[PDB]
């Protein structure tokens, strides 16, 4: 239609800027990264945003609300993703044997 | 901290079905989630492989388990190589 | 025998342990290495949270006390088991019906159930 | 039923862990396994877990670069176990 | 002076499965679990605040207790930029004692 | 020179269509 073609345009053309993530990663490493790191790390974070919004619209469709996304559907989105191990936290030393 | 992903993330939520005009608080939650994800991946990458260096190989091992993200990384790298060859 | 395995036999001898397996001393040194490197794990997280340079003694003192609730949780204290009992010990004992056959709880607390299995087709 | 479909697929796979070994560790856990397909599913799940830990260890070993024979040293197994809920901490150099 | 009021709890069950009821015992136990969680988190955060030689409970130390113990990252608050991650401060005494394990093993 | 000016035109239309009014929520 005429909205699906505009939505497909924003699904492909949108990206995080490489001039800021290279500034963001290098503040964590200390020295330097490469261009093929920033190209991949800018691409995984678009999949991760698409992992949340496609699942936060499943929270909103499950409850009785409309397309505008309140933060109620967004804290619930991170809760359901973390219970399936999708959201990694490297500060919680987990233990499976008890 | 200011918001470094305020205008970029509003195009992306529209790209996955949200609205043309999302809420500022929802955009803020998404920006915080993206920063936390990038930080976690960078620490694990520094630990795995060459200590103190984050490489594409380390990032690929880290994302190997999740199918959607692994496929995207492989496609982007292959397309980048192809574009360099075309140039 | 290092000086901390020579001291681990002294600790078990000071208890009522005179006859132990020789594998025990190798086990009680792995537990004692895992404990101090978990306290000093948390004592480095708390030194950076207060934004100091080294690991002081007040960081290790907090790291000891803030993991005595999850890593080494205790059996319930004597002041709590007395209060739980002395309200349970005040309701009277009920009487018994004369002929009830097998005396059992209600069916949602017992293990009597039809207990199905798959048709091996 | 996903579990039933998986059992139908299993009607061919034979696990490395034998049924007497698995059928004993369910006896210490609290039941005598009557149906010999439940034993097979549990054994296959355990085999998958061990295989995943070992393969992650092999991947760390291959990444360090030595390319002839891969030894399952503790330096490759200890980071590979921490991705699951196994946190070993072995000492060295007892003073 | 109660924090949960048995209507916010009922909507928390209605958002999961709308044809589901709780019993009085389950409702009371869930309220008790919520109260216990609040108390533990607050005490630990207050101990971390006392450690920072401060007298104000910020959000930076309710973060560190939920992440390390309860595996909870509450997204929509934001932190300061994390400092460059120090990887290995291995000391000289470990660099020379571990260089004796290999000296006996291969030589 | 063609790659340098055309890169910012994919993002310039990403500030005219999406996100016209800024909202909020209680």
């Amino acid at each position: 239609s005429e909205e699906q073609l505009n939505r497909y345009e924003m699904y492909r053309r949108s990206a995080f800027p490489k001039a800021a993530i290279k500034r963001l990663i290098q503040s964590i490493t200390g020295t330097s990264v490469s261009q093929n790191v920033v190209i991949a790390m800018s691409g995984i974070s678009k999949v991760f945003v698409g992992e949340v919004v496609e699942e936060a619209l499943d929270v909103c469709e499950k409850w009785g609300e409309m397309p505008p996304l309140q933060p109620k559907h967004m804290r619930e989105a991170v809760r359901r993703l973390k219970s399936k191990g999708q959201i990694p936290n490297s500060k919680h030393k987990k233990i499976i044997f008890f | 901290r200011k918001r470094l992903f305020s205008k970029e993330l509003r195009c992306m939520m529209y790209g996955f079905g949200d609205d043309q005009n999302p809420y500022t608080e929802s955009v803020d939650i998404l920006e915080d989630l993206v920063i936390e994800f990038i930080t976690e991946m960078t620490h694990k990458a520094m630990s795995i492989g060459r200590q103190g260096r984050v490489q594409v190989e380390d990032i690929v091992f880290l994302i190997r388990k999740d199918p959607r993200k692994f496929a995207r990384v492989k496609d982007l790298l292959t397309m980048n190589e192809e574009l360099k060859r075309a140039r | 025998m290092p000086k901390d395995a020579q001291m681990m036999a002294q600790i078990l001898k000071d208890m009522g342990i005179t006859e132990y397996e020789p594998r025990v001393i190798n086990q009680m040194l792995e537990f004692a290495f895992r404990y101090v490197t978990t306290i000093l794990d948390d004592a480095k997280i708390y030194s950076s949270h207060a934004k100091k340079a080294t690991v002081d003694a007040d960081d290790v003192r907090l790291a000891i006390q803030c993991r005595a609730d999850q890593s080494f949780t205790s059996p319930p204290p004597r002041d709590f088991l007395l209060d739980i009992a002395r309200q349970r010990n005040q309701t009277p004992l009920p009487l018994i019906k004369p002929y009830s056959g097998p005396r059992l709880p209600p069916d949602r607390y017992c293990l009597t159930a039809p207990n199905y299995r798959l048709k091996s087709l | 039923t996903p579990l039933v479909d998986f059992l139908m697929q299993l009607e061919d796979y034979t696990p490395t862990i034998p049924d007497a070994v698995t059928g004993y560790y369910l006896n210490r856990a609290g039941f005598e396994a009557s149906d010999p397909r439940i034993i097979r599913l549990i054994s296959l799940a355990a085999q998958k877990f061990i295989s995943d830990i070992a393969n992650d260890a092999l991947q760390h070993c291959k990444m360090k670069g030595k390319d002839r024979k891969y030894t399952l040293t503790m330096e490759d197994l200890t980071p590979a176990l921490s991705e699951y809920g196994i946190n070993v901490k072995k000492p060295h150099y007892f003073t | 002076n109660q924090v949960l009021t048995k209507k916010k709890l009922q909507d928390l069950v209605r958002e999961v499965d709308p044809n589901e009821q709780l019993d009085e015992d389950v409702e009371e136990m869930l309220l008790q679990i919520a109260d216990d969680f609040i108390e533990s988190v607050v005490t630990a955060a207050c101990q971390l605040a006392r450690h920072r030689k401060s007298s104000t409970l910020e959000v930076k130390d309710v973060q560190l207790h939920l992440e390390r113990q309860w595996n909870m990252w509450i997204p929509g608050f934001g932190s300061e930029e994390i400092r460059p991650y120090k990887k290995a401060c291995t000391t000289e005494a470990h660099k020379q004692r571990m260089a004796l394990i290999r000296k006996t093993t291969k030589k | 020179v063609n790659l340098s000016e055309e890169s910012a035109r994919i993002l310039a239309t990403n500030s005219e269509l999406v996100g016209t009014l800024t909202r909020s929520c209680k």
